[PDB]
């Protein structure tokens, strides 16, 4: 028993982390087969970062100007190009630790694990969510760019995030593994701000289902609501509007517990307007929004990875 | 923003 | 910026996980060099669990009765012995994935990462603290026994925990890697109860330093306090008493934030007495106590 | 307690 936010085991990703250095700029890269992926802003030293013309700035760079380091070993770069906001280095050695993998672009609300790295050295791992405002509330210091987010399915690593920057509010922005940013953000040290964020309603509902699955069910009531009536209430508390698509995603959790989604929405509505009144839910005093419906199934089902 |  | 309940990367430990089966019982084992460590209760049946005698049960086993598998592959057990509440199985081949490691017994209040496993396969990794009552608030299903807790420094894994049991309140109990239980628990299925838990004051102060370092500052105040005055209050709220040693430990974070430890204590004192009133600290509406000072320093450098 |  118990219910914890868990990261995926990070071994398969650890085996891919390398160090990429241009001049005095050192950040992390992702080594898969004979390609190293990293943030293109690695090529910038000093204040180049204000308004870089990456395309031209890159044209000057040579292969020997990239110092790629994997453990105690320097990897020989034999090619380089740009793909959107990512640099792609071709090295002369295919990574023997390459796991089965996939590049995916995730949707706002979806969760993933982040392996925080510095100088190519994995340092910590944590679970987080892509916020509705397209940022993540991570924990990153200087030199963490190139750190990746990922999920694991059976034996396949789905890479879904590479870290590029910290916004003025202390939250974080980055790209998919095709180099395309999540959100309207661009990779320059200009002024950019995150939009107002909302609570991930779909995930809260999943978590309430989690609670019920674990015998924590005091908040359930004998009423229901229409979707529209739920949204009218929830949006006042800064919750994402709930859609019929979301309702369908909660199907399996609804079937398992025998609780219709709108009946649960009625529970959630009552919880928002009245608070908990001292009680807790899965040991939390707060309504949790970083577990997806699928996270809940995976955990309550002891899913493992090969 | 800061390029980290 | 930002502050997350962060675990150590689990790869070095993943490469040590194996499956140990006895008759109809399967658990996880830890495979280092040519030894596999697992909980001794792997040799118990349904009947044997109310009051097992592990010496009796163990003598009735041979090497051949232990099925050890690394992935799909069976490892030949060529030796067995008991070290407290652990079984040690010698196998005829060495784990090339064995990291630099050591076994350490941690103290209550310290933190470590847990690699939750089933059938020798990693499921997830999460960070937690050893409660003052020696339990862990874990997430463990059937078959998770043998999962280990660990810390990493440089390239050296310090194994500090192996999971054995779930108590009736639903919290967790285990041993160090010599098989000695944390707390007065035994590996048998009798009603056992955890001592009343308490809040790890030292960690709460560290976490308030983490808050300050990330701009969360509203709880600070002009006051200061003495150690004794602080303790008289915290103890009313079931907080562990703070000692000079604990004050000293908070020194570096004190220096970094320019907030005196006893000033931070006064802040905490007012929080305990007045509550938080709607407000949050680092996203939480309660005081977090599963971060040590060293954890805070590491993550917030 | 349950042996887990």
């Amino acid at each position: 028993s118990g219910f914890r936010k868990m990261a995926f085991p990070s071994g398969k990703v650890e085996g891919c982390m390398v160090q990429v250095t241009c001049g005095t700029t050192t950040l992390n890269g992702l080594w898969l087969d004979d390609t190293v992926y990293c943030p293109r802003h690695v090529i910038c030293t000093a204040e180049d970062m204000l308004n870089p013309n990456y395309e031209d700035l890159l044209i000057r760079k040579s292969n020997h100007s990239f110092l790629v380091q994997a453990g105690n070993v320097q990897l020989r770069v034999i090619g380089h190009s740009m793909q959107n906001c990512l640099l792609r280095l071709k090295v002369d050695t295919s990574n023997p630790k390459t796991p089965k993998y996939k590049f995916v672009r995730i949707q706002p609300g979806q969760t993933f694990s982040v392996l925080a790295c510095y100088n190519g050295s994995p340092s910590g791992v944590y679970q987080c969510a892509m916020r509705p405002n397209h940022t993540i509330k991570g924990s990153f210091l200087n030199g963490s760019c190139g750190s990746v987010g990922f999920n694991i399915d059976y034996d396949c690593v789905s890479f879904c995030y590479m870290h590029h920057m910290e916004l003025p509010t202390g939250v974080h922005a980055g790209t998919d593994l095709e180099g395309k940013f999540y959100g309207p953000f661009v990779d320059r040290q200009t002024a950019q701000a995150a939009g107002t964020d909302t609570t991930i309603t779909l995930n809260v509902l999943a978590w309430l289902y989690a609670a019920v699955i674990n015998g924590d069910r005091w908040f359930l009531n004998r009423f229901t609501t229409t979707l529209n009536d739920f949204n009218l209430v929830a949006m006042k508390y800064n919750y994402e509007p709930l859609t019929q698509d979301h309702v369908d995603i909660l199907g399996p959790l609804s079937a398992q517990t025998g609780i219709a989604v709108l009946d649960m929405c009625a529970a959630l509505k009552e919880l928002l307007q009245n608070g908990m009144n001292g009680r807790t839910i899965l040991g939390s005093t707060i309504l949790e929004d970083e577990f997806t419906p699928f996270d809940v199934v995976r955990q309550c089902s002891g899913v493992t990875f090969q | 923003a800061v390029l980290x």
